[PDB]
């Protein structure tokens, strides 16, 4: 855990097919577990 | 040469409406059990100086604009939904 | 149709420098017995967001501007002089 | 004396061929007397 959170972090930025509406909203998701 | 002259400085910071950053949360104080994203809002208020103590810089003609935010509850998920702010189309600097 | 676009909002109100009236007794403090005109410059400088309590708008690169202030001294005239001011070239979201 | 005053700011507004610092100027003379 929390290993598990950076990564989870890092893949949102990572990620060249979200736009800004759905890069946003993961972020939002990572947050509520993390 | 490379300076702004003082017809071009005094006119751009007399008071006018300007693209201030205004926040959310300190608009709809009463959405206690929100975040926000965008946390804040680009709105067209007043801002600037009427050059002398006994004037202050005021709106005299506001209008609407909606925008389109995310309301998030925390650990209860999110949703985009639109809210509705005032912005100042017209200042002027009147008698304190 | 009328409503500014989440994508469009979160992306013009993320931190970035805007171009934010400063006043000029608030930057030069010490300068006690003046009165300036404009008494207030349009400088750039950080504003905006981070969308995260963690996070905070500063500035990553500063540079300077002259502009030509009128310097009044009480019933003791006036005279333009160049004054000089630090505006943020970029901003960037960091760690509380 | 405020009739004055009030004439000369008024005259200020008035003019036309004070430019902005011309006029800006002028108008901080009257207050150094008004």
């Amino acid at each position: 855990f929390n290993k598990e959170c950076l990564l989870r972090y890092k893949e949102a930025a990572l990620d060249p097919n979200l736009n800004l509406y759905q890069r946003i909203a993961k972020i939002v998701s990572i947050d509520d577990d993390c | 040469h490379e300076v702004v002259k003082f017809m071009d400085v005094y006119q751009r910071s007399y008071c006018h409406p300007i693209e201030t950053l205004v926040d959310i949360f300190q608009e709809y104080p009463d959405e206690i059990e929100y975040i926000f994203k965008p946390s804040c809002v680009p709105l067209m208020r007043c801002g600037g100086c009427c050059n002398d103590e006994g004037l202050e810089c005021v709106p005299t003609e506001e209008s609407n604009i909606t925008m389109q935010i995310m309301r998030i509850k925390p650990h209860q998920g999110q949703h985009i939904g639109e809210m509705s702010f005032l912005q100042h189309n017209k200042c002027e600097c009147r008698p304190k």
